[PDB]
């Protein structure tokens, strides 16, 4: 593996503060985090743009009128421009001062920034290529006010700017030096502090709201001038109106509270439509869709990290969690679901291929320390600081058992067999290791062998060997299923915390008490010790994992860095997190061989092996044209089209050279493929299958290949392990579709015979 | 809960110490026979603390009075040393009758709860090997002041007659050094 | 179990009477078991639909 | 008052107020749980668990009776759970001043983690694992 | 209802439930959907039989789909 | 009464366990 | 997308011109296009005509495409109108259209056994 591994997702949605908005399409959600910007699509949540020039963690964000331009503003007053796929088109330090709000036109000509005591409006650049040192042009600026500008509103004429100010007043701005009605007349009389104003989309009602709950209505009579029309006085509501947004339907109001509840109103009626509670944590900001069908509102960082989507006919579209700093991760045996462990004592399941927050379990009394799956796909065991461990199955959602029984307040490491018979846990403050049969919770023994705190534990796929790393310079090996016990080695060096097993039972990886990470086998032949963990903005060794093909391990400490290594000596690639104020605490490796994970305090995973890179595996260009020679082998010689266009690796060719060959030709092809061109096409089918609707077509392929070379992948293991997992998830996720509905037309014909 | 007992002598046992160590081995599922290749290692504290065991038994021989038994509870550290009556030639028995997992009834005669009570706890805390708690045999601890006697008998009923069965060796010990241990 | 221990092409390699014997054996098994499969697969949804009406 | 502020190298003046509020909560818990009928096992069980967790927190290092809960829980007891006082009394440095001088500049280690805070606290069972770098 | 509660009793253990299947497929063929007009209480029954047969669905499904594997190799 | 006293004392005990638990691992 | 409808059907919490113009000839391709376009129509199939609906569906199975939506249409039809289908005592002209559905549904039975083959053989190479 050599591929360009880079961030194109993140681990759970909103940790931090910011604005929030939709696209004009109604199908794309714009919900930032503090550090980057994560724009989901509403159906099948995915990840589109990933800027990083933000040195400070706050955003202000909006798109113009079709989503071709996105900005994001942090505290300092520099902004960054992207078009559609994070080109990072333009970059622009804009201000030495912070910004409160940013607003486009519905026309894409003008541009709106509120800062300091001024108001900036800019001429918008179109989409082009680059070639501007300074792309933004100043149109006008307006002086002046008395203090800060906190909210901003645009009108439909693109001539008419309604803006509030911090000094309990509002003002009006004609854009094109018109002096619309020859008046920029102030709005006063407000007893309390102003949180927002809105201009209605019929040019006759000018709208203001205050922090107390008061709402003031002015008319377009400019006897002659402004007169009040409807007043209020609220003294018993007794909170503060935190945020406010107005409908493009021009009938409805939305009001957010610090108290933790959600208000809806009507504009000239002042009827109470609905209010909804979600907690006590304050509402930060709220924005409505362009058609009033969907509502979304964001919640503040110290309070809920939760953003709901409620409709006007009252049902919650998207609910979510995404809590704080994370302890542990593990991949499911199907490569789609990822467990997380949080500090507040929950266990949440994340479907991070598709951004759902699926399901939770809450029986913990305090923080969670360890999660890992069993290989059956049935059950998963959680470990806590509760003083006990417990079992879980997936959509039965029911607690099997809660093993404990000696007086204890701290467990720190949890590991189970592949056999599912016995569960072992290592006490951080007892010098002993615990086992339990999963049948009862009987206590078999207490295996007394250490002299320090036992701190990392794992099993083998041979499954007769227990690997037991304690924090006293001593690695130990155990027998559980024989009729005796064993002799346990001594390290040379440097107290260990991180243990990691090869899936063979033949190799053990340890992390020494410095940057040296070291490996040795089960006949203690120490292969490599490897160099430090760099990137200060002391050095550590916290987690380490053996990759599934048996050719790589991944090291993560707590120093803003993560390193790749192979089985020989060499440093492969060092990826790392840039931000500003631990980060990494857990890393494991996917069973799809496409990416892996790194549990960070921000929360960020993916590596994403892609195929945009020109690899030349077996002398690619002696097959001179990728087009015309392949065009010759689409007419003739379908054995040679596979070997020719397979040495080539344009993904824009493999669809056609793979599709075009006929059905009867397929067993003749699979019977005559070379054994060296096998795994990349077995991995190609396992990830091309999940996309298209060619189920019959790919299924006759996998019949031919799996029918062809069964013993060869039986003996030449540990790569077709990964590929075989990738095809098996497609097989089960299509089988449980068509067996269900084919049953649902299998009852029908005999149900006709009934009566 | 039930203890883990280790038995150990000097590097040079004869037959008379061998068969004696074979009888003292017969207090299992937790009694194990073991010699040292040095005389007594000073690393036995790391041996028991690392192994997690609770109790230790040492057989040796001195010339202040003749031959000596030693019992110690390991983590706290009380240690009773006792003197024996006869070490000359016992019965060559390593297992006969039942197994030693059978928890017998335990008999103390001549109740002295003034200052021998710490002894009477330890003999309770030693002979609880096994999950049985139901009597098949019996072991007798006879005080005669500072002379105690040890017996092993099996229930032999005959026409509902409570007849004893003498089996094993017959001991008679005296309180030798008992070092004042700690809460540590 | 006896197919996974040992074997069909690790005890002999010839197109013989045991090889074609196994073909009719497994056809008998898959038919006779598919019968019970179809009977149950009609039985269950036969039971559901009356609970659909006993509202 | 400021005798305590000057004895234990407190970097602030706020810390005496904060620990005063926590000890006030412990005393009013003690008084409210005290005024029950003394055969009610609620009172016996909860004062017992409060005793055991205050064993573990190292504040009542002394093995105690019930009436010690009014008596000994002060600010200076929890102030003796601060790191450099554990460091001095474990005979590493020479004064409390020089212990704070070492923790200001990174040479002290509890467990496998670096420490640079003079307000980290130690248990009665974490202080076995204190060394240098 | 007297036979049908014996079907409830016979759906419990494995390897016999098949016999308890056979009459059930009979009776829906020989009576109408109303379970002819005057009908006693058996909602506990018709509730009870569904999870057992749903459970026996998957086992014979696995024997069937694994039975093809001994043919499908050679 | 007695049940009320068990209510408020179990409340302050639940709060106090939290306040000491903040200092327990920090 | 292919998960969206099959999860979308289980519910946890004009068009009248075209079907009658398909009552005249075989114009149900545009009708199946307005079925495949948008609007989960669990209320729209509940607002005679059921025969032309089944003939529309047999034109749906006639092409070798979009069976994953079509099977869901068929089963939802037997969830919603399943009494008017039943007619209390069957074999009206309804059952002729069901008979038109039966044999082509017997034609589409082949795909399941292949899935059993790959699932069990892949399970064997996973084990062995």
């Amino acid at each position: 593996m050599k591929s360009d591994f880079k961030f194109s997702n993140l681990l759970g949605t909103v940790y931090r503060q910011g604005n929030i908005t939709f696209s004009d399409d109604g199908k794309q959600l714009l919900s930032p985090v503090g550090n980057r910007v994560s724009v989901f699509d509403l159906i099948n949540n995915k990840s589109f743009t990933f800027e990083y020039e933000h040195r400070k963690n706050i955003a202000a964000i909006d798109l113009n009128k079709q989503g071709t331009l996105l900005i994001s503003i942090d505290e300092d007053g520099r902004a960054i421009l992207v078009n559609f796929k994070a080109r990072n088109v333009l970059h622009h330090f804009n201000f030495k001062e912070k910004c409160s709000a940013v607003k486009f036109s519905p026309d894409g000509r003008l541009f709106a920034l509120a800062s300091g005591r001024f108001l900036q409006i800019w001429k918008t650049p179109d989409v082009n290529k680059d070639r501007q040192f300074a792309p933004f042009v100043r149109h006008r600026v307006h002086a002046g006010h008395f203090q800060d500008i906190t909210s901003l509103t645009w009108s439909q004429d693109s001539r008419f700017i309604l803006t509030t100010s911090k000094d309990l007043s509002a003002k009006i701005w004609s854009v094109d030096s018109e002096e619309k009605n020859l008046a920029a007349t102030t709005f006063n009389g407000h007893r309390d502090y102003v949180m927002g104003a809105f201009f209605s989309h019929d040019q006759e009602k000018i709208y203001t709201v205050s922090k107390d709950g008061a709402v003031f209505v002015w008319e377009f009579t400019k006897k002659y001038s402004w007169r009040i029309t409807k007043k209020h006085f609220f003294y018993a509501n007794q909170a503060k109106v935190k945020c406010v947004t107005f409908h493009p339907a021009t009938r409805l109001l939305a009001v957010g509270f610090t108290s933790g509840e959600f208000r809806l109103y009507d504009l000239p009626d002042f009827t109470l439509i609905q209010q909804l509670s979600m907690g006590q944590n304050p509402v930060n900001t709220v924005s409505v869709n362009q058609t009033g069908e969907w509502l979304a509102f964001g919640s503040s960082k110290l309070g809920q990290l939760l953003v709901y989507e409620w409709q006007s006919e009252s049902y919650i579209l998207k609910q979510q969690g995404h809590f704080d700093s994370t302890n542990s991760l593990a991949y499911s045996p199907d490569g789609s679901r990822v467990v997380t462990a949080s500090e507040d004592g929950k266990i949440k399941v994340w479907d991070i291929t598709s951004g759902f927050c699926l399901a939770t379990f809450e029986e913990h009394t305090s923080s969670v320390t360890a999660v890992q799956f069993a290989k059956r796909g049935q059950v998963m065991f959680s470990s806590s600081l509760d003083g006990t461990v417990r079992a879980w199955d997936l959509i039965r959602y029911r607690n099997f058992r809660t093993f404990t029984g000696t007086e204890r307040i701290q467990f720190n490491c949890l590991a189970v067999d592949p056999s599912g018979e016995v569960v072992c846990a290592g006490s951080l403050d007892n010098f002993d290791i615990h086992v339990w049969s999963v049948q009862t919770g009987q206590l078999l023994d207490a295996l007394s062998g250490h002299e320090g705190p036992v701190s990392c534990l794992s099993f083998s796929q041979e499954n007769s060997v227990l690997a037991s790393a304690s924090w006293d310079k001593t690695i130990r090996i155990w027998s559980i299923f024989g009729r005796s016990q064993q002799v346990e080695p001594i390290e040379v060096y440097s107290d260990v915390l991180a243990l990691s097993m090869r899936p063979d039972g033949k190799e053990v990886a340890v992390s020494t008490l410095k940057g040296q990470i070291s490996i040795f086998n089960i006949e203690d032949a120490k292969q490599v010790g490897n160099i430090d963990c760099r990137k200060d903005i002391s050095k550590f060794f916290t987690t380490i994992h053996y990759s599934f093909d048996g050719m790589a391990i991944v090291a993560g400490g707590n120093n803003n860095s993560i390193c790749l290594y192979d089985v020989p000596n060499e440093v492969l690639l060092k990826r790392f997190i840039v931000s500003r104020n631990v980060r990494v605490t857990s890393v494991q490796f996917s069973p799809t061989a496409n990416a892996f994970a790194a549990a960070s305090t921000e929360g960020l995973l993916i590596y994403s092996t892609n195929d945009t890179i020109l690899f030349d595996p077996f002398d690619l260009d002696v097959d001179v044209t990728p087009h015309s020679t392949v065009e010759a082998l689409r007419e003739k010689q379908f054995l040679n089209a596979l070997v020719m266009a397979f040495r080539l690796n344009e993904e824009y060719l493999i669809n056609k050279v793979y599709e075009a060959i006929p059905i009867k030709e397929i067993p003749l092809v699979a019977s005559n493929i070379p054994a060296i061109y096998l795994p990349r096409i077995l991995k190609f089918i396992g990830d091309f299958a999940i996309e298209s609707q060619h189920i019959e077509f790919n299924l006759i392929w996998i019949k031919a290949l799996l029918s062809a070379s069964g013993g060869y992948i039986n003996e030449h293991k540990y790569l077709f392990s990964t590929a075989m997992r990738s095809i098996q998830r497609f097989i089960v996720r299509v089988a449980k579709e068509v067996v269900n509905t084919t049953t649902d037309n299998k009852y029908t014909y005999r149900f006709l015979v009934s009566t | 809960m039930d203890p883990r007992i280790i038995v150990t002598t000097s590097r040079d046992p004869s037959t008379r110490l061998s068969q004696f160590a074979k009888e003292i081995k017969l207090l299992f599922p937790n009694a194990v026979r073991l010699n040292r290749g040095n005389y007594v290692m000073p690393n036995l504290v790391d041996a028991c603390k690392k192994s997690g065991t609770t109790d230790l038994v040492v057989l040796h021989e001195h010339r202040g009075v003749p031959t000596s038994l030693t019992i110690s509870h390991f983590p706290h550290g009380p240690t009773a040393q006792f003197s024996l009556h006869n070490v000359v030639m016992r019965h060559d028995i390593i297992n006969a009758g039942n197994q030693s997992e059978v928890n017998p009834h335990l008999i103390f005669d001549n109740f002295t709860t003034a200052l021998g009570k710490r002894v009477v706890c330890i003999l309770k805390h030693l002979f609880n090997a096994g999950p049985k708690k139901d009597s098949e045999r019996v072991i007798t601890f006879a005080n005669r002041g500072d002379f105690i006697s040890v017996r092993q008998h099996v229930y032999v009923r005959t026409r509902e007659g409570v007849e004893i069965a003498e089996v094993g060796p017959r001991f008679e010990m005296r309180l030798f050094e008992l070092r004042l241990g700690t809460l540590e | 179990f006896i197919i996974k221990f040992n074997h069909k092409e690790l005890v002999s390699q010839k197109n013989e009477e045991l090889k074609l014997q196994i073909n009719r054996v497994k056809t008998e098994l898959r038919s006779a078991l598919k019968s019970t499969e179809d009977d149950l697969g009609f039985n269950v949804q036969g039971l559901k639909f009356v609970k659909q009406q006993w509202n | 008052d400021t005798q305590v502020m000057r004895t234990y190298h407190i970097q602030n003046r706020e810390d005496y107020h904060k620990y005063n509020r926590i000890c006030g909560d412990i005393r009013r818990l003690a008084n409210k749980l005290s005024l029950l009928p003394p055969t009610d096992p609620f009172r016996r069980k909860h004062e017992q668990l409060l005793l055991d967790k205050l064993y573990a927190m190292g504040v009542l290092t002394t093995k105690s009776k019930i009436s010690d809960l009014e008596n000994k829980v002060t600010v200076s007891a929890i102030c003796r759970r601060r790191l450099p006082v554990i460091m001095h009394r474990l005979k590493m440095a020479e004064t409390i001043q020089d212990a704070v001088k070492f923790i200001e500049q990174g040479h002290v280690r509890v467990g496998p983690n670096l420490i640079n805070d003079p307000a980290y606290l130690v248990t009665r069972n974490m202080e076995d694992y204190v060394t240098w770098v | 209802i007297l036979l049908m509660k014996r079907c409830r009793d016979w759906n419990t253990n494995a390897k016999t439930h098949t016999i308890a299947q056979r009459t059930i497929r009979c009776i829906l063929m020989h009576h109408n959907i109303a379970k002819l007009s005057e009908i006693p209480g058996m909602v506990k029954i018709v509730d009870a039989i569904i999870p057992y047969t749903q459970r026996h669905f998957t086992r014979v499904d696995n024997l069937v789909e694994q039975s093809y594997i001994l043919d499908y190799a050679l | 009464e007695l049940q009320k006293a068990h209510s408020e004392i179990s409340e302050l005990y639940a709060n106090l366990v939290y306040k000491l638990d903040v200092l327990s691992s920090v | 997308q292919k998960k969206l409808d099959a999860e979308e059907q289980m519910n946890k919490f004009h068009f009248t011109k075209q079907l009658r113009e398909g009552s005249q000839s075989k114009d149900y391709s545009s009708l199946l296009a307005t079925l495949i376009n948008f609007s989960p129509a669990a209320v729209d199939l509940e607002i005679d005509e059921i025969v032309w609906f089944i003939d529309a569906l047999t034109q749906g199975l006639k092409s070798n495409k979009n069976f994953e939506l079509y099977e869901t249409f068929m089963s939802l039809l037997f969830k919603a109108h399943g009494d008017v289908i039943h007619a209390n005592n069957k074999n009206q002209d309804i059952a002729s259209a069901l008979q038109n559905w039966e044999d082509v549904h017997k034609k589409e039975d082949r795909l399941d056994d292949l899935v059993k083959f790959c699932m069990g053989v892949a399970a064997f190479v996973t084990t062995a």
